[PDB]
């Protein structure tokens, strides 16, 4: 069975709600495992305490920079970067989890949660999961976004891990 | 790693 991870989201330090994700380990195991281990923190580093640094309403929420906290950082559990595993899965609609990148084979820890279908990203970003519960929380996060993504309040992953 | 946003802005 595919693993399920969760983020507990906060807005300026106040709890907003929980978002859980199914990770498609059956189809992108290496990419799913990276996100899983970063969500538990079991390698000594990961998503806990990091912020959603770009929120573009109607497009996506982006996070995952726990090394520089400036939108340029992050690292995978395999090293600084890892290869694009496959492009089997497509950006089919709201709730899709996909890897941010700087070009081919540059996956680290940064990711985005789509809030719309974004087919123009297919073949360029590795899709590896989807929101399971808490899409209403993702929509609440969108209300804090802007044209190019700077946020009006600080949106944090106050805690994260893996559910039974 | 903002390739997905650059695509969006140009699009
Ligand atoms: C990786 C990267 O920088 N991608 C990207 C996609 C699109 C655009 N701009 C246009 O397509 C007009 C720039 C960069």
């Amino acid at each position: 069975v595919n693993p399920t991870v969760f983020f507990d989201i906060a807005v300026d330090g106040e709890p907003l709600g929980r978002v859980s994700f199914e990770l498609f380990a059956d189809k992108v195991p290496k990419t799913a495992e990276n996100f899983r281990a970063l969500s538990t923190g079991e390698k000594g580093f990961g998503y806990k305490g990091s912020c959603f640094h770009r929120i573009i309403p109607g497009f996506m929420c982006q996070g995952g920079d726990f090394t520089r906290h400036n939108g340029t950082g992050g690292k995978s559990i395999y090293g600084e970067k890892f290869e694009d595993e496959n492009f089997i899965l497509k950006h089919t609609g709201p709730g899709i989890l996909s890897m941010a990148n700087a070009g081919p084979n540059t996956n680290g820890s940064q990711f985005f949660i789509c809030t719309a279908k974004t087919e123009w990203l297919d073949g360029k970003h590795v899709v590896f999961g989807k929101v399971k519960e808490g899409m209403n929380i993702v929509e609440a996060m969108e209300r804090f976004g802007s044209r190019n993504g700077k946020t009006s309040k600080k949106i944090t992953i106050a805690d994260c891990g893996q559910l039974e | 790693p903002d390739c997905h946003i650059r695509a969006y802005v140009c699009h």
